[PDB]
Order: structure tokens, then C-alpha cells, then sequence
């Protein structure tokens, strides 16, 4: 959260929050209702966002669901869809937080190491999250969808 | 007035292929002047401060400090 | 005995802003619109 | 190193569940209180030195601890004591702005008891002194903000105790 | 300034400006006109603020203007009044800029060193600036007084 | 480091005057233009990689510079060259957001001449590359914002040359 | 770093001869003057801040330099200026105690004019200020110790000039 | 000013200011504060005063604003309001001055010739000033109305 | 001609705006000065003839100008000199009460220098006499009144020379 | 060295374009103001020595600088000071005639600050002196031409800073 | 003259007269009528220009005609007016020539040396010629006065 970052900066310089930093947290406080609304529609439509995006991902690169792909078979495909749901709710946490610190901590540091240990292709993960972003944008208003899209963009960049 | 300290330094910033146990868990002798500055740095790093002892010096001495 | 980094010298910028393209457009607009007629006011022919 | 929002989302993450309406209710409450918190922080910062002076005068001064052989006798120890009270106040207002006690545990109370007992600093006297700080701060920030200031001051008291 | 502070932090992080930081810059841009008007009324009432606040300070602290005090003598008192004018000027800059960066750079940094050499008590300087804050508050509306008061608060806190 | 606002108030500070009405007019102009600056920064931040890619392809590729013994040959040097181009674009957009070139002279162009001469980097080739960046970024941000990015890119070119 | 005794013995050491009677005479002269050197150092150690304050008031205050845009204006710059005067006075007392100007050349006057030129500090005004310091310190330590302090203060002026 | 009129008479007389003339100047000095307060009230209520006066004048003589009238149409009606506003500002100047000297040089010398050239009706202009006098009496204190009414009355007579 | 109030009214008419706060305080300054002005004017009229006599005695009497061939060495010439001095004094007293130099410019100082030159009367002699009259007038009127009378008389003397 | 016309055509030449309509605008504006520039140049050519005389009297005389130890003291240095003022005024009239400040930068302000610092000349005092020249020359040429002279006198001041 | 100066410059660079230089030569010859007319006016009024301007000079600088001064006595004052007469003659020559090279050739090369040898004040001579210029303004129409004024300007400027 931006509140956390402001406290960290002031603590580093051993100063009480400057008036500008205090104004920053004031602005974020007022923005909170809008951010909560965006996260609320995401969680309300979590099932729909995950499902059609997953089908689009498998259609995009069918080698994943083909034999020899990491997600070959119903159980493997189910767990990958579970991962897509995981990342969506990570993005919801980031949206309410206002910064990407929660997303990074929960599911980014060592992203390549985790999924290559599993044998999963990280570019394919990127396409899956891209599909989630498109479906999420449809369920968001255009003004709101800019805010959520930024967190999605950070996540796909980190996937790569 | 060297302080003997025992501390941890878990790091989420990166995953380290090279040895990390040495930095992670350690005991060091920190002088009285340094201890506040080091305490703040390690506390900021978020590591748990397991133990503290006054290895050198006395618990209270008005003058004649090391 | 010389100091390679004696100190970092401040520099006076050569290019004066408020001549830069964006501010120059804005300065023109604020000046010209001020001289022009003012919306939402009863008296406008009186002003010089 | 967490605030109210971080605590809410982290608790939901520990459960593994998505954001719930009750969790969002907690977030809404913090947001509603946010502006009140901010103005309190500004007042605390401006009067921080005076808060410490008044509290020390009302708690520690003209007593045996400042009298010879009392652990705050000698200029060096007096300066360290007032500095530590300054730091307590600054970290307290950090925690108040965050709306969480995580900063107090992570950056203040950790090792503080061990160090204070190692040097034999009178922990009871410090707790009394920061209680004095608490009432001075309550007067300055107001009753509303003072109650929030009170819980974090008492949290520090608990850690010392 | 908000822009300079955001760009400093982003430069250290080696990132193009974060979308949230750009949003703060947007809001600062929109509120700039209110900031300019607040600064305008302060500079218009420069004279009243200085003389009124200075007389308040001398009442609060008769020691400074007493013989054996720093400001005793009309000339010395006048130069202290000038210092109060200087600090009001810095505060007007800070109100326009949106951060303390100009205030702290121009003055209020080596403040203890300068004033120790001069012999003045810096808490007494802080009392004078507090009096200026009170007069400016009276000259401003409740909303406007809050914005300007924060910068005055930073100055007095740094003096102490 | 300076901004348009910071430069205006610093000039008035040097004279020792409270912000004059002319100074206020400059500040008001910058505020009026701030939204346009924010938009342009949002655009090129998203397309930063594409801007570097197009500029490199248009001027730096399929030439002796990126073939054996050319200073861009070797993957280490190719990475360094594209990194310098992102450096230039990032600081150019910082300067565009600020509305002041003090950022470029204080950071980008302090001894950059000397480093490139030491390294053996061709100053002329870098200037050509950032000229190509200027063309691409101007097209992306539009004409009015492009002529603002253009002056900062040309300032970097002049410092290099 | 050298002093009168070290310089004398080093001069004889280069020859490789034992201390002859003329060298002994030079050492005797330094010993004869040493007592007044010690007294002068103790005197200006007591009045260090006051000497700086008086000199600053004498030449550096109520002048354009401390007025806006004058280089002693700005609180940081004022602190830096008085810091430099503290430096000069302390090194002057070092040189006076040693009986040799080697400290001044080694630790003060090397790369000092160039740094001042880069910073924009007026070398002339600094020379005037330390001249005022020379007056004040001479009055405090007395006349003959005032002659001794003066030669090293003039040495500093010449290095700056 | 009243002092200016007395000075003109003295210059013609080739004699120093008469003792009674100086006495009236003293009275003008005494009444400066009261006159300034009355002028401030008029300036404060300026828009409403001439708005009501314009409605009253157009009601009294509807042919000024009717088709074929001088001020027929919105733009010419606004110009008519400006002419009334010019007169109102002159009356405020004259109230501050304490004499007819300010108005006579502006709007009372050759005004008949100018209005005849443009085509506007002089009698209707005079009625408009009378409507202003009534509005001002409503918006001012009783003795303030008497003095302001006197200056207004000279303007009305000049139009005749 | 003009007055202080009339001149502010003229400036407001030029601007085309109703009485401002700045207009109010400029007018109020004239209103406050009125008491001093009128008292001084009565004194000036009472001692007007004595003022002329004192001024010429202090400056031009018992001098070569009074002695034969000095432009004042006739009964008619002497009467004319006293007359012109009285003319300047009367218009200056008018102008002091008015608060503006328009009266002096319009009547007192119109072509006077050219006429004096062609006649051969010394402009410098007139200027010295005017300054002497200013000194006498300031003494008679009082300190505050003398300052204002000095300004008006200064306009006449400067215009003549 | 450049003028308004030369600058316009040089910029068009750099961009490889025939004279634009905007370039034609700038050329027309210079031609419209040109006759005013010529008349002003004639005026201050005649009064060059007088302008320097007044400005020297109005800020540089009866001051600590012209008293002993103030740099302007000594007949040599006085002659050098007035000669520099004549230099500044002559180059200001060159710049005003040309309609471009390139002359000032190319022939006056290049190295001038460096030389003044080495010589010990007060850059602040020279700036004050030429601002006094600006007032005097504005009075002589008139308001319109005085504005034009000012934008080049201020240019010289900024270079000196 | 303009013709001779143009020829001199063309001679130095070894070029036949440029077409523009030929145009300037033609123009000066054609406007020679106006030039002669201005010179005729000045020579017609040689007496009053010198007499009036010299009297103005004496009044402006009494020290020159004072005892122990350069112009004391009617004999010396006659010579002083003679010098002013010489300079007016040079000015008429310069107007006829269209260039200041006749004026410089005759009476501005070494004026400081000559006048300092005589003891005459060079600034006082300049002020006398300024008086002649001011007298000339009335005698010559505004357009004509500007043309003659420039030659007067060169004389005073060289004198100082
Ligand atoms: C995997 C089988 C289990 C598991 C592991 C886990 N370990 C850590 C953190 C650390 N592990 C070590 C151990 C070593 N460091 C070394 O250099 C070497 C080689 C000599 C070893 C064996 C250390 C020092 C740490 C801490 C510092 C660090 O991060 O490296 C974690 C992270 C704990 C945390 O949250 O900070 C985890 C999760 N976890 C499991 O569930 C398995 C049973
Ligand atoms: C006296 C020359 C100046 C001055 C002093 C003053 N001091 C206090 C209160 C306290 N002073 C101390 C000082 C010390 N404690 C130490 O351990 C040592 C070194 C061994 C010192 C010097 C302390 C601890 C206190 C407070 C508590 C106590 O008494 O122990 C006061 C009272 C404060 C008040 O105004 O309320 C004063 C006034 N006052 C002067 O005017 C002198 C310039
Ligand atoms: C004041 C209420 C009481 C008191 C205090 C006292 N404390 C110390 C020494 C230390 N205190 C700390 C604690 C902190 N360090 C930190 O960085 C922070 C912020 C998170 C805290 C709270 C530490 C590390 C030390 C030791 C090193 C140091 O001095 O900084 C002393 C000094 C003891 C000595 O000099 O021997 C004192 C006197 N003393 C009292 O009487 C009060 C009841
Ligand atoms: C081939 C197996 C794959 C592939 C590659 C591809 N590469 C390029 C262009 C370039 N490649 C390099 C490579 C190097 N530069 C070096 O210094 C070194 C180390 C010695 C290497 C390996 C460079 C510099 C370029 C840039 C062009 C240039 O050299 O001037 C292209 C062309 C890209 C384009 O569209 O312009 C391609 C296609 N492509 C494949 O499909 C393979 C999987
Ligand atoms: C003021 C309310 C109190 C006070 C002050 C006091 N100050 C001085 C002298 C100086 N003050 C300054 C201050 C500044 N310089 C800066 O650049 C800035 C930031 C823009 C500041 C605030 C300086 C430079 C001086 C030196 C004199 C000078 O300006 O040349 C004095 C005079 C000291 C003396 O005796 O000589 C005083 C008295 N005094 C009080 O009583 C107040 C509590
Ligand atoms: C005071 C008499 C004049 C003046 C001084 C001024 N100095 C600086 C900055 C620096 N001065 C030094 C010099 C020394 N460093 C040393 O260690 C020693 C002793 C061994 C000396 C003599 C240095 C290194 C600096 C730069 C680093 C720093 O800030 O300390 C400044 C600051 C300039 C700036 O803006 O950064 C000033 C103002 N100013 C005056 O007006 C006096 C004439
Ligand atoms: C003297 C016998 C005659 C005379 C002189 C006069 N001089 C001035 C003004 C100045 N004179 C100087 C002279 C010097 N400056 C130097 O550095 C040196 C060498 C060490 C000299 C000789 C200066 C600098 C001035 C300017 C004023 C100042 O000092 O600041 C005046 C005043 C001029 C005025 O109107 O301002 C006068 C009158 N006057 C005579 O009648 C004598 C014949
Ligand atoms: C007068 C306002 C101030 C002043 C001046 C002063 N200047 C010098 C010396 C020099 N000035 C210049 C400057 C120029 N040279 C140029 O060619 C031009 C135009 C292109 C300029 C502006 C130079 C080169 C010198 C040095 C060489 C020389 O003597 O001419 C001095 C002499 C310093 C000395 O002692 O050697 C002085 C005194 N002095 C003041 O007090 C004023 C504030
Ligand atoms: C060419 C024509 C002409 C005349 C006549 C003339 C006279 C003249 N008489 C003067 C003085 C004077 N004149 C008198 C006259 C008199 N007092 C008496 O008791 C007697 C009754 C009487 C003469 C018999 C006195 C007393 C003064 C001096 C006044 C003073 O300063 O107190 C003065 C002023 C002092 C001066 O000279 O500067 C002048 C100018 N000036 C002229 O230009
Ligand atoms: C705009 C107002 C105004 C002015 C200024 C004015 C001046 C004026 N002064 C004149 C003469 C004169 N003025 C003086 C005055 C003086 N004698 C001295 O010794 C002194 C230096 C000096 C003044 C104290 C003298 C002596 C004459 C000539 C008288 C004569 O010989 O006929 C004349 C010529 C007619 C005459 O002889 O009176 C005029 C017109 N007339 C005006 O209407």
C-alpha cells in the first residue's frame, strides 16, 4: 500500500511524514471507495472471468492441452485453471491495496523458478493472464478498466 | 561496550543460489555506538532479533565506559 | 595530490522555459482569453 | 511493515479465500477514518518535541532516576532517554497512520525488551512515561484520534511490559 | 513540487512514472488554482501578518526583546522581523509548489547551525512562525487555512 | 533537480520577492499544461520498448556498428546500447513531465560526453539513434506533445555532440 | 605532516649527520616559543565559536552576500560558510601549535581554490572573512601570539588567492 | 474634489484659500470616512442596483427597448445598461469626491451632443438615473440616501 | 488641475473599474492628511509676506544681485522678484493642499524657464531662493507640514531649473 | 553575431525550407519596430557618456566600493569601471539595433563572469550599476524604446550572475 | 558626402559601385533640394540660434562666465559665441553634404586637445551645442528637425 511506502520512506530519513506525503495518503483514502468497487465486481464475476479466459488460452496454444503439454488431462487442466483464479484474486488484492506490493509478495518473486520446476511454460501463463485481462476489461467500465489493467500488465511482464 | 547479538535476516527480495545461511543467522559483537544504528537497520530489514547480551562493559556505569 | 571529483558543479540551463512549446501555447491562451470577452458575467462592455 | 489494507488482504490470503464483503467492510471503515488520522499525524509532528518535554517533566523529572545513580543521571543517559521517547512517538504516529500494529512489533518491540533488560533500563518507569505522553497526545490530537493513539501507545506499553 | 518529488522517487526506482504517481500529478494540477489564490492572499497581507505575529511573539517571549536578549534594539528587532518575512515567503513558495522541497532547500535545513552562530533561540523563532500561522489562518477560510497551516506546521516542527 | 514551478519560485527567491503576478502567470500556465504532459507520459511509458525497438531497427541495425568489431557487436554491448536508449527515453519523459531541462543537464549529460569517449562509443551513432527515438515518440504522443519531447531529445543530442 | 622539530631533524636526517649545534639552536628557539603557543591555543579553543561569530558579523553580514542571491544566503549556505571558517580557525591553531605551515598546505590549501571555483564561492570574500578572524584571534591571544597566528592565517589567504 | 473646486475659485480670485473655504475642506476631511462607506455600499450592490434600475426604466418608457427603439435588441440593451453603469460609477466617484467636479468632466459636458449623435433618447436616460436614485435610497441608510440622492440629482439635472 | 482624491478618481476612471480597496486606502491617506494640510495652509497665509522677506534675506539680499547690475538692482526689478516669489509661494501652498503637482505644472511651471532665460534672470538664483523659502516655510508650518511643502516647492524649483 | 532577420533566415536554412509564413511574420515585426530602434540608438549614442555619468553617480559613488579597499578605489580601477559601463551600454545598443541578443552572448558575456571573479570585481555591484544605466537610458529614449533596451540590459545582468 | 563615402568603401574592396549603392547615390542627389532648404533656414537664422542658445548655455553653466572662468569678460564671451557660430556653420555644411565627414574633417578631430589647451571646458561646449539643437527644433518643422538633429547629435557626442 502507498501508506506503507510513505511510512517506509519517512522512517528511512527518520522524519515524520511531510505534508506532501500526508496529502498522498489523504488522496488514496478518498480513492478507496472506487478501488473497492472495482475489486467487488471482479470477485462477483470471478467464475465467469476464469472460465472463458481459460478456454481462450487453450484455444490460443493447444499444445498445452495436447498430449505432451504440461496441462494434458482433466486434472492438470483443472489445476492450471486454479492458478488463473489465484492470480486474479492477487490482482484484486493489488487493486484495493493501490500498489503491486501484495501481488509481488504473494505470487511473483521466483515466478520462473516455480513454473519451470513444475515444467509449465511461462509464456503460456502470460497468454492465460492476457485472456483474463480481456474478459475483466469487458466486465469493467472503460474508466475503471484502466486501473485494473495496469496491475494485469505488471503481472504479465513479471510472468516474462 | 560491545553488545553480543543474535539475529535473523530473511530476505524476500531475491532467491539466492549462492550460500545464504551465513548472513541469514548470525551472532555479532556490535559496539554501543553502532548498536542503535544497526538495530534500526536490521529491524527495518525485518529480521527477528533473537538475543542480546552486554558482552563487554557493565550494566550501568556512570563513567569509565569502554 | 589532485582531487578527481572536487565537487559537482551546478549548471545554469541554456534553454529558458516559458519559451518551450507547451508553456508557450498555454501562455498565449491565458493572455489572449483574458483580453477577450469573459463568459458568465453581466458587464463586459465596461471593461477596458 | 503492514497497514490496515495489507493486514486485511494478507489475512484473506492466509485463508486462501477471495475478498469477502466483511473484509471490504473493514477496509471501508479504515477509509472513513483516514482523513481524521492524517490531521492527527500533522499535529503530532509539529508538536513532537513539546509533547516529549511535557511528558518527561510530568513523569521522570525531579525524581530519583534523574537524581545521581538513577540510570538517567549523566547527560549522555538523559539524551538517550529523550531520544528513545522521541522514537517511540514517531513510530507510534507511523502505526496510527497505518492503522495497524505491525510496524510497532516489526520495528520497535522486537529486541527492545531484550536490550532494555541487558542494560537494566527501568521498564516500569518507561511505561509510565509513555502513558504520560499518551494523555498529552490525546489532548493535542483530540478525543477521537486520541483513542486510536491510545491503543498503539498501550501496545508499546505491553511490549515493554 | 509534486512533480519533482514523484520524479525523484521514480528515478531512484528506475521506472517510468507509475500510473498512481501520474494520477497524483493530475490532481495537483487541477488544485493548482486554489493553491495560487491561497498564496496570493498571503502575499497581499504580508505586512499585517509580519507585524501582528511579531508583536504576538514578543508578548509571548519578552526575554528576546529585553536587554540582554537577542533582538533588543530597534535594528535587531527589525532584522528578526525580516526573518519572519523570509519564512512567510518560503511558506508561500511551498504552498504553490505542493511539497516542502523549496521550503527546506532555501531555508530550514542548516537552521540550527546558522541560528546557533547567530545566538538566537530557535524555539523562539518557532514561536514567531506559530504566530504567523495564526494570523494567516485568520486571513484564510477554514479549508484554505488547513492547507497553508500544514506548511507552517512543518516549519515550526523543524525549528524545534 | 527542478520543475517549471520550482524554477519559477527559485527565480523569484533569488530576487527575494514573493511570487509576483507575472510569476503567478507562469505557474498558472504550467498548471494548465500539466494534464497534457501527464497524458503524453502515460503514452510513451507504455510504448517505451517499442520506441527503442523501432529506433534501433531504423538506424542502428544491419550496419557495421552491430557486426563484428562495431561497438554494438557482442551481446553485452547490444544490451548496453538498448539500455542507454531506454535511459534517454525515460529521462526525456521525466523532463517533459517536469517542463524543465534541468533534469537532463543535471543527470543525463553530466560527463556523458566523457564516458562515451572513454568507452569508444560513437557519439554520432548515439545521436542518430535518439533522433530516431524522437521521430517515433513524437508520432506516438502527437504533434504538440511531440514538439515538447523533441526539444528534450535535441538537448540530449547537443550534450552528446 | 611536519612541525618545527620534525622539519629540523628531517633536514639533518637527509644529510645523515647527527644534530649539530645550529640545528640544536633552532630546536631551542622552538622550545622557547612553545609556552606562548600553548597558551594561545588554549585561549582560542575557548572562544572558537565567538571568534567565528565576530568575524562573520564584521565582514560577512548585512552585506549582499548574505542578502538573497549573494551565496551566503540560504540557510544551508550559511551553515557551510561558518563551517569553513571553523575549519580555517582550527587548522590555523594546528599550524600555530606545530610551528610549521605544512598542515595548511597538506590539509587545507590543496585543491581548495578549484573546489571554491566549482562551487561558486567567492575566494576574495573568504579571504576577507579569515582576515577578520585573524584580527579577532590576535586580540584574544595577545600580540606576539597574534603575530604567530597571523602568519598562518596569511598563508591560508595566499593559498585561496 | 471639493478642495479642487475651492482651489479653482481661489486661483481665479488670485488670493489664498478663504478661511471659510478651508473650513469646508475640513468638513470634507471629516466626512471622508462616511462618504467612503456610502460609496463602498453602492459598489458592493452595483449589479443588483442597476439591474433593478434598468427594469424600472424600460417599464417607464417601453419604447426605448421596443422594436424601432434605440436599444432594440439584446446587444443594444446591454450597451444601454453599460451607459447606466458608466453613470453609476461616476456617481460613486462623485460621492467620494464630495463635489460635482468629478461627474461634470465625465458625462455632464457635451453629453447631450453625444447622445443626440448616437440617437439614444436623453429624457429616457434621465429617467434611468432617477430609477437608480430610488434603488440607491432603498439600498442605503436614510441620511446616506440624502447625500447620495443629492449627487444623483445633479446628474439627473445635467441630463435635462 | 487635480487633487489627491481627484487623481485617484482619474486613475480609477482610466482603469474603468469601481472603487477598489487600493483606491480606498489611497483616498484614506489623503483624508487623514487633511487636518495637517489645512492647519499648515492657515499658517502659511498668516506668515506669507514674512516668509518671502525671510527667504530673500537669507539668500539674495545684501549680495551682488541686490547691488547695481545684478538683475535685482532696481526698485521695479526688486518688486518683480518679490512678486514672482510670492506667485510661486501661493501656487505651492495651493498645490500642497491639493496633494498633486498638476496645479504647479499647469500654471506655475508653464514656459517659466524660457521666459526667465530670455529676460536674463538667473535660474540658479531663483532655485537658491526657492530652497531658502522652503526652509523658512518648513520652520513655520511644522515638521510634518514641512515635509509635504518641501515636495511641492521641490517640484517648482526643479521645473524652473 | 546575428540580428532578427539573420536569425530567422538561419533557422529556416537549418530546416532546409523557404521562409515560412511564420518566419515572414517575424521579419515583418522586426521591420515594423525597426525605425523605433534606429531612433533610440541615435538618442543614446549622443548621451552615452551622460548615461554612464548618471548611473555611476546613482549607485557606484559615495559608497564603500569607491572608498579605499573597495575595488573601484584607485584611479586605474575607476577608469576601468566606467569603461566597462560604456562597453555594456554600447553593446546593449548594438543588441537593440540588431533585435537579437546573440551579440551580447558572443562578444560580452563569454568569459566575463570568469574574468570578473579572477579580477575581484563585484558581479553584484556591476549588475546594480547597469540596472541604474537601464533606468537612465529608458528615460532618455522613451518608454517603448526603453523596454527594448531593458531586455538586453537584463540579459547582460543574467550573464554576469 | 554619401557619394564619396560609398566610393571609398568600394575602392577599398576593389568593386565598381553596387546597384544598391548607385540607388543611394541617386536618392541623395534627388533629395538635395530638401537638404539645401534646411541649410538655407539655418544660415538665415544664424544670429538668433547662436545668440539665444549661447545665452541658454551661460545660464545653465554660470561657472564658465564667472570671474576666474574661461569666458569672463565681453571679449572672451564674444570668442565663445564665435565658436558656437563655427559649429553651426559645420552643421549646415554637413546637412548639405549628407554626411558627417565634412564636420569631422573640420571641427571634431582633436577638439579635446585644442579646448584643453585653451582651458575651455569640453562638456560645457557640448552643452552649448545642445542648446543650439533645442533652439533648432522650433525653427525647423518636426520632419526637418529630425534630419538636422542627427548632425547636432554627432557634434555633441564627439564633444563629450
Ligand atoms: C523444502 C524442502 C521445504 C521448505 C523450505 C524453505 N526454506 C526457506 C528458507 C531458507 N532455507 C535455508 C537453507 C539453506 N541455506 C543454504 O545456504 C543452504 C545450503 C548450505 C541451505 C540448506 C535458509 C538459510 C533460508 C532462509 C534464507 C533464505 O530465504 O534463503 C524458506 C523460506 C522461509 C521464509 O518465508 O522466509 C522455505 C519455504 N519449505 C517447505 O515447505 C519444504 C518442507
Ligand atoms: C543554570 C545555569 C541554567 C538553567 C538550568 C535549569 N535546569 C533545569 C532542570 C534540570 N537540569 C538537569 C541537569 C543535569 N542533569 C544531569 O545529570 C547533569 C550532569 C551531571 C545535569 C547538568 C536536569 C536533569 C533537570 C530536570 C530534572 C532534575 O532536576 O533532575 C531547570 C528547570 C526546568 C524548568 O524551567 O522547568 C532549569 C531552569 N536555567 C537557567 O536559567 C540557566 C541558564
Ligand atoms: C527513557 C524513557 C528511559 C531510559 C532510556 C535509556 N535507553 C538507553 C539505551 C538504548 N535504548 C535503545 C532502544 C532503542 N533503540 C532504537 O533504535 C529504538 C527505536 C526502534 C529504541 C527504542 C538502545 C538500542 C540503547 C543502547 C544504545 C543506545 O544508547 O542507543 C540508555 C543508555 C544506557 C547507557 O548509556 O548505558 C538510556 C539511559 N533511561 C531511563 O532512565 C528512562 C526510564
Ligand atoms: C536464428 C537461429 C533465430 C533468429 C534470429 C534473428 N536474429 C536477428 C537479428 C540479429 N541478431 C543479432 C545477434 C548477435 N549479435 C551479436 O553481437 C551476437 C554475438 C556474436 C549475436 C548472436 C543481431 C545484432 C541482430 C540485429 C540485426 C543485425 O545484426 O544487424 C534477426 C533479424 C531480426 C529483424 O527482423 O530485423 C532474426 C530473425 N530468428 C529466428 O527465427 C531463429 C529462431
Ligand atoms: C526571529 C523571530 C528571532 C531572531 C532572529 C535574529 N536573526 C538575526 C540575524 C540573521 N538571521 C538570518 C536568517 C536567515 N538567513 C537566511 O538565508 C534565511 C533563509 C532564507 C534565514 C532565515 C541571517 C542571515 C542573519 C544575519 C544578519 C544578516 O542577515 O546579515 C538577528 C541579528 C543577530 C545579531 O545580533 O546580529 C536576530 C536578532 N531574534 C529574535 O529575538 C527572534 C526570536
Ligand atoms: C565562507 C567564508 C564563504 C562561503 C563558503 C561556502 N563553502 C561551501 C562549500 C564547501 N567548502 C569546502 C571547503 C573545505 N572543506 C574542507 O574539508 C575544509 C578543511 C579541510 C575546507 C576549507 C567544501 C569541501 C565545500 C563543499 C562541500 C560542502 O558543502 O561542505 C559552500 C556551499 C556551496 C554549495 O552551495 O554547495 C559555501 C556557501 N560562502 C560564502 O559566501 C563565504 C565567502
Ligand atoms: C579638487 C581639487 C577638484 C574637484 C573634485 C571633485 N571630485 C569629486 C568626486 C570624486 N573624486 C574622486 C577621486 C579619486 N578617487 C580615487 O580613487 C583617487 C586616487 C586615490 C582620486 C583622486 C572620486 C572617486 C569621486 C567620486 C565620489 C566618490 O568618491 O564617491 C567631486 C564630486 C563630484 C560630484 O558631483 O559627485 C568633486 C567636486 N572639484 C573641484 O571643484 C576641484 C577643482
Ligand atoms: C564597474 C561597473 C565595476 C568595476 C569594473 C572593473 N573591471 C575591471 C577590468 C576588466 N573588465 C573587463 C571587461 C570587459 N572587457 C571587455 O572587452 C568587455 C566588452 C567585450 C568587457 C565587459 C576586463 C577584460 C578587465 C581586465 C582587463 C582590464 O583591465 O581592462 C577592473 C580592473 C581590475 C584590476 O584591478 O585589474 C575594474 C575595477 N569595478 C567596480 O568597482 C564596479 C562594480
Ligand atoms: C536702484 C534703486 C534701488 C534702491 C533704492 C534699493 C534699495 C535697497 N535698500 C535696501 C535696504 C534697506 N533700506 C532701508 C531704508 C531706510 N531705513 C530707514 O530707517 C530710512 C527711513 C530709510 C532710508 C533713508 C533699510 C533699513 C534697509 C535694510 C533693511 C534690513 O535688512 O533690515 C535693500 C536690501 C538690502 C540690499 O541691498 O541687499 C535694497 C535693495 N535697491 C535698489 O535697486
Ligand atoms: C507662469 C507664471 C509666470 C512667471 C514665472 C512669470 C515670470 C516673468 N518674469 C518676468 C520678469 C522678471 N522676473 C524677475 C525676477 C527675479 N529677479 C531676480 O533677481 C530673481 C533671480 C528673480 C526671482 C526671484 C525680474 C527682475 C524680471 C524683469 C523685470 C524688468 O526688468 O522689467 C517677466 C517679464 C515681464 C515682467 O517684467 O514682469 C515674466 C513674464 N510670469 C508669469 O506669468
Amino acid at each position: 500500500s502507498v501508506v506503507t511506502k510513505s511510512i517506509v520512506n519517512a522512517d528511512a530519513e527518520a522524519r515524520y511524514l511531510s505534508p506532501g506525503e500526508l496529502d498522498r495518503i489523504k488522496n488514496f483514502v478518498s480513492t478507496g471507495e472506487r478501488r473497492l468497487r472495482i475489486a467487488q465486481t471482479l470477485t462477483e464475476n470471478r467464475e465467469r472471468i476464469v472460465k472463458q479466459a481459460g478456454d481462450q488460452l487453450f484455444q490460443k496454444r493447444p499444445d498445452v492441452v495436447s498430449p505432451g503439454g504440461n496441462a494434458y488431462g482433466e486434472e492438470m487442466t483443472a489445476t492450471c485453471l486454479r492458478d488463473l483464479d489465484y492470480y486474479l484474486r492477487l490482482v484484486t488484492y493489488g487493486i484495493v491495496a493501490g500498489d503491486v506490493t501484495p501481488i509481488e509478495e504473494i505470487g511473483l518473486v521466483g515466478v520462473r523458478e516455480m513454473y519451470n520446476s513444475l515444467g509449465t511454460p511461462i509464456p503460456a501463463v502470460a497468454e492465460g493472464i492476457r485472456a483474463m485481462k480481456n474478459v475483466a476489461c469487458s466486465l469493467l467500465s472503460a474508466e475503471d478498466a484502466a486501473e485494473a489493467g495496469s496491475y494485469f500488465d505488471f503481472v504479465i511482464g513479471a510472468m516474462q | 561496550r560491545m553488545f553480543k547479538i543474535t539475529a535473523c535476516v530473511p530476505s524476500q527480495t531475491r532467491i539466492r543460489t549462492q550460500r545464504e545461511l551465513q548472513n541469514t543467522y548470525f551472532t555479532k559483537l556490535v559496539p554501543y555506538e553502532n548498536w542503535f544504528r544497526e538495530q534500526q537497520r536490521i529491524q527495518k530489514m525485518g529480521g527477528k532479533i533473537v538475543k542480546v547480551e552486554l558482552f563487554t562493559g557493565k550494566p550501568g556505569v556512570n563513567t569509565g565506559l569502554a | 595530490d589532485a582531487i578527481v571529483v572536487p565537487s559537482f558543479a551546478p549548471v545554469k540551463p541554456r534553454l529558458d522555459n516559458t519559451k518551450l512549446p507547451l508553456l508557450s501555447r498555454a501562455i498565449a491562451e491565458q493572455e489572449a482569453k483574458a483580453r477577450q470577452a469573459d463568459p458568465s458575467k453581466p458587464r463586459f462592455i465596461e471593461l477596458g | 511493515m503492514q497497514d490496515a489494507i495489507t493486514a486485511v488482504i494478507n489475512a484473506s490470503d492466509v485463508q486462501g479465500k477471495y475478498l469477502d464483503t466483511a473484509a471490504m467492510e473493514k477496509l471501508k471503515a479504515y477509509f472513513a477514518t483516514g482523513e481524521l488520522r492524517v490531521r492527527a499525524a500533522s499535529v503530532i509532528s509539529a508538536n513532537a518535541a513539546n509533547i516529549v518535554k511535557e511528558a518527561v517533566a510530568k513523569s521522570l523529572l525531579y525524581s530519583d532516576i534523574t537524581r545521581p545513580g538513577g540510570n538517567m543521571y549523566t547527560t549522555r543517559r538523559y539524551a538517550a532517554c529523550i531520544r528513545d521517547l522521541d522514537y517511540y512517538l514517531r513510530y507510534a504516529t507511523y502505526a496510527m497512520l497505518a492503522g495497524d500494529p505491525s510496524i510497532l512489533d516489526e520495528r520497535v518491540l522486537n529486541g527492545l525488551k531484550e536490550t532494555y533488560n541487558s542494560l537494566g533500563v527501568p521498564i516500569a518507569a518507561t511505561v509510565q512515561a509513555i502513558q504520560a505522553m499518551k494523555e498529552v497526545t490525546a489532548s493535542l490530537v483530540g478525543a477521537d484520534a486520541g483513542k486510536e493513539m491510545g491503543i498503539y501507545f498501550d501496545y508499546i506499553c505491553s511490549g515493554l511490559s
